């Protein structure tokens, strides 16, 4: 808003064109899009993906030769990455440069060609790459929790494509996800050192044209709704240990919700992490995951919280992993830690947790923000988000303010499933988890002996 | 605008960027040191402090310096590489101060107690034992050892197990005593850091330490320059199932005149992976004969390391130890040298390595944490900064000629050193390739 020299205005066709901070040793920009997995319904499943694996290749006048050579000309510092929630074309470049890459941006934004050599080439290779992700359960283990917490719909939808859809993604459904998505209106050009004025030229000479096609709204709010799962053992390789994983989580807060900071607050005062930990000072060692649990059970190798927050819901919890043996105990030990937070009354959170996770919170944040391109897509997702960015005075205020009952508070609010967002969600637990079933016991009844989640509406 | 410096009375120089709009920042301190201020019986000492630097001071217990961190949010971190010894912090703009107190307080104030100096002995061994399963590192600890045969450069920063098991607290000091002084070090900062209060806790934390009886400014020759030894070593291994080589001949310091054309020539050759590629939408021949015909390797990377008075630059090359002769992939590496130095490369890859290198340099300074790298790395071991315009430049007026001739001169009858690993019944000797390379 005011010190981060932070501008914003917008074309005639509602694209929203978003600058700040100011001339350095070089620049970013991007396009950012409201899209995502979360709105591809059963229909358009793996479109997201596929779109953004297509990202500049030819465009009506581009071909894709040129695209590719003028990209490296161009530094090759570029990129498109989508999610549940984005959908975004991203690129650092030397300051005279700038008009060029959004030029190219915008070509592949609104003249992709989509041949069909092109896109048998990222499907065929889409398939290699989803059997590789289905092996690796740091990415496995939150896809199963998401399509639990959400019965498979919006924020649960999956992010991982079946195998199986893959083949059938055309490009009509291509073109149907294009014109349903890809408009101005829900678009935000973004631009770090780049004045607004020059900002505003560029941007009006490529896409100030550019037309909606006026598509039928199809955003649906997102309902948690908690739920249970559990895929088999993974296969026993060399000399690697076998681990049993488990995901307990709870309906969190939207981003911009107020009590955010706090429950930022508390997942960083949790924070916890492998047994291992390598690094100096700072890490996060005396955080109560790594007291509570990682350094009293070792047949436990990785504990920690973790906090995912959307535009309209999230969902907050404990990951824990552990040797096959210990499976029986993973439930309680995190029902405990949850317990701990707030229901507790010897084991309440104290003025120097708090303070501390107050300041590794502050840090983490500021220091991410050094980076251009992390302050770019900061600010680009907060302008698609709400058109505004709230400025960085403020958010360091709203977590200095935090005082230990805050945090207590949220603790309890979202344990208690006491959360009430825009998708009114149940007060269910989602409990996700790899191994033999039977070898986690009746997670219900030990979570309800906690007194955790909620069973009456 | 750019890069501040101040020296201090114990020659200790201050360098700074100050990053706008920015409330968190980085300082490092950077000593003119690590495992080349060495010597055979010694090596191994330097990477040894860094890992007691954390375990407690004169004035602060191990748990005390971690708390102490956590609470403010800061991180602290330290490494040890062959030319130099770095400590760094990271933290909110508040703790600049208390940030440069205890990056002082555990390079000089350490405790190095004997009871730690034990039970690190083990954790050493463990890390060691850690590196011998990266054959990456292992080939090119003993290209180093070939290289620069019974030198300084030649050591490793680990050291002999023999010595991991030896050193004693009183090699700890005498290297401490001997090392640390004012005109050897730098303390560099960036982000939200004002360069005159910087320089008033440098003095405040730093100025207590002795300076050299015989100063030298930071960029001055430390005595003779190493001398580039050719030579080969072939460390037989049937069980691996990949093999690995690492050609190398000398290469450019970091002052070197000719330093960024030799980054510029390096990213000409660039790298190769069998499923991967080049990373490149054009391959060179190097590559495309790379893929051919079954494949002639798993994957090569050209490569470039500088120090203050050496450097060496090659190729580190990765096969199947079944399926490939190691000869013809080094054929068409030698072959692609060669087509450089007869001149027959475009305008257009001589335009697109210099701006693949122009990217790598500077739109890689991004965080404070990179420019603190940057800026304190540069100014020990060169005794300046040049600043990213001034590099933008320096690789901006790079041309094909520029190229040529410094191929011609580094790859025609010159030294050239290998070291492989794994099954080494197909790897060429080293006179085979300076036939080849020179012919
Ligand atoms: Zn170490």
């Amino acid at each position: 808003a005011r010190t981060d020299n932070f501008k914003l205005s917008s074309l005639a066709n509602g694209l929203k064109v978003a600058t700040s901070n100011t001339p350095g040793h070089f620049s970013a920009l991007g396009l950012y899009i409201d899209a995502g997995s979360r709105f591809e319904g059963r229909n358009l499943k793996g479109c997201t993906h596929i779109l953004d694996r297509l990202a500049f290749k030819s465009t009506e006048h581009v071909e894709g030769r040129a695209m590719a050579e003028t990209l490296e000309l161009l530094g090759g510092n570029y990129q498109c990455t989508s999610s549940r929630e984005n959908l975004m074309y991203q690129a650092s470049v030397f300051n005279q440069d700038v008009g060029k890459m959004l030029q190219l941006m915008s070509e592949t934004v609104r003249f992709p060609k989509i041949t069909e050599q092109e896109l048998q080439e990222q499907k065929l290779s889409a398939e290699y790459e989803i059997d590789e992700v289905w092996m690796k359960p740091e990415l496995v283990l939150p896809e199963l929790l998401h399509t639990a917490a959400y019965s498979g719909e919006t924020l649960g939808s999956p992010l991982i494509c079946p195998r199986g859809l893959i083949p059938s993604i055309s490009k009509y459904y291509l073109l149907d996800y294009r014109n349903k998505f890809y408009t101005p209106e829900n678009t935000v050009a973004a631009f770090v050192g780049v004045p607004h004025e020059k900002a505003l030229e560029l941007t009006g000479k490529y896409l100030g044209d550019w037309q909606s096609t006026h598509p039928p709204i199809t955003k649906k709010v997102a309902q948690y709704t908690g739920g249970e799962s559990c895929i088999p053992p993974a296969p026993v390789f060399g000399n690697l240990p076998e681990l049993f994983h488990i995901q307990i989580g709870f309906e969190g807060l939207p981003i911009d919700h107020p009590d955010i900071y706090a429950l930022a607050t508390l997942q960083t005062l949790l924070g916890g992490g492998g047994s291992f930990s390598a690094g100096g000072p700072g890490k996060g060692m005396y955080s109560r995951l790594y007291t509570h649990v990682l350094n009293q059970y070792y047949f436990v190798e990785n504990c920690v919280a973790f906090n995912h927050s959307y535009s309209d819901s999230g969902i907050f919890g404990i990951s824990l992993s552990c040797i096959p043996q210990a499976a029986p105990q993973a439930v309680e030990v995190i029902a405990q830690q949850m317990y701990n937070t707030f229901a507790n009354k010897d084991l309440r959170l104290t003025e120097d947790e708090v303070s501390r996770a107050k300041n590794q919170l502050k840090s983490s944040l500021l220091m991410n923000l050094e980076s251009k391109l992390v302050e770019l897509e900061d600010m680009g997702r907060q302008v698609l988000m709400h058109g505004r960015k709230i400025p960085v005075n403020e958010m360091i205020s709203k977590i200095e303010d935090l005082k230990p009952d805050d945090i207590s508070r949220v603790a309890e609010m979202i344990f208690t499933g006491n959360v009430n967002n825009a998708g009114n969600g149940k007060g269910r637990a989602t409990v996700v988890m790899q191994g033999d079933r039977g070898s986690f016991g009746d997670v219900e009844n030990v979570l309800k002996a906690y007194g955790l989640g909620n069973s009456s509406s | 605008p750019g890069t501040r410096t101040s020296k201090l009375p114990n020659g200790l120089t201050i360098a700074t960027e100050y990053i706008p709009n920015t409330s968190s920042a980085t300082v490092g301190i950077f000593v003119d040191a690590g495992s080349r201020a060495e010597n055979v019986k010694n090596n191994g000492t330097a990477h040894f402090l860094e890992h007691l630097a954390f375990k407690g001071t004169q004035n602060r217990p191990q748990q005390g310096i971690e708390l102490e961190i956590e609470n403010i949010g800061s991180h602290l971190n330290a490494y040890t590489s062959r030319e130099n010894t770095v400590y760094y912090a990271k933290s909110l703009q508040e703790d600049i101060p208390k940030a440069v107190d205890i990056l002082s307080d555990i390079l000089t104030k350490s405790v190095l107690d004997n009871s730690a100096i034990e039970r690190e002995r083990d954790v050493i061994i463990r890390e060691s034992e850690e590196v011998d399963k990266m054959y990456d590192e292992v080939v090119f600890d003993h290209l180093h050892e070939i290289t620069y045969k019974d030198q300084p450069l030649g050591r490793t920063i680990l050291g002999p197990i023999k010595n991991i098991k030896s050193i004693t607290r009183t090699d700890l000091k005498d290297y401490i005593t001997k090392n640390y002084k004012g005109d050897r070090m730098v303390l560099a900062g960036a982000g939200a850091v004002d360069h005159e209060k910087l320089v008033q806790y440098a003095q405040k934390y730093f100025g207590h330490v002795p300076k050299s009886e015989s100063p030298v400014p930071l960029g001055s020759p430390r005595g003779p320059l190493p001398v580039f030894c050719r030579g080969e070593r072939f460390i037989k291994e049937n069980t691996l199932p990949t093999t690995h080589i690492a050609i190398a001949l000398e290469g450019v310091s970091w002052s070197a005149p000719d330093y960024f054309v030799a980054l510029a020539t390096q990213a000409i050759v660039g790298n190769w992976d069998r499923a991967i590629g080049t990373g490149t939408n054009s391959p060179s021949p190097l590559a495309v004969a790379a893929s051919q015909n079954g494949s002639l390797a798993n994957s090569y990377m050209s490569f470039s390391t500088s120090y203050a008075d050496s450097g060496l630059w090659g190729m580190y090359i990765v096969t199947d130890s079944n399926e490939h002769n190691v000869r013809l992939i080094v054929n068409e590496i030698l072959k692609e040298w060669k087509r450089i130095k007869s001149g027959k490369i475009s305008d257009a890859e001589v335009n697109r390595a210099k701006a693949q290198l122009k990217a790598a340099l500077l739109l890689s300074l991004d965080g404070s944490t990179a420019i603190v790298e940057d800026i304190g790395r540069q100014v020990v071991t060169t005794g300046k900064r040049l600043s990213p315009e001034e590099v933008f430049e320096q690789v901006d007026k790079i041309t094909k000629d520029d190229i040529i001739m410094w191929a011609n001169y580094r790859l025609q009858n010159k030294p050239v050193s290998m070291v492989a690993l794994g099954n080494t019944s197909t790897v060429p000797n080293v006179s085979y390739i300076e036939e080849k390379l020179n012919q």
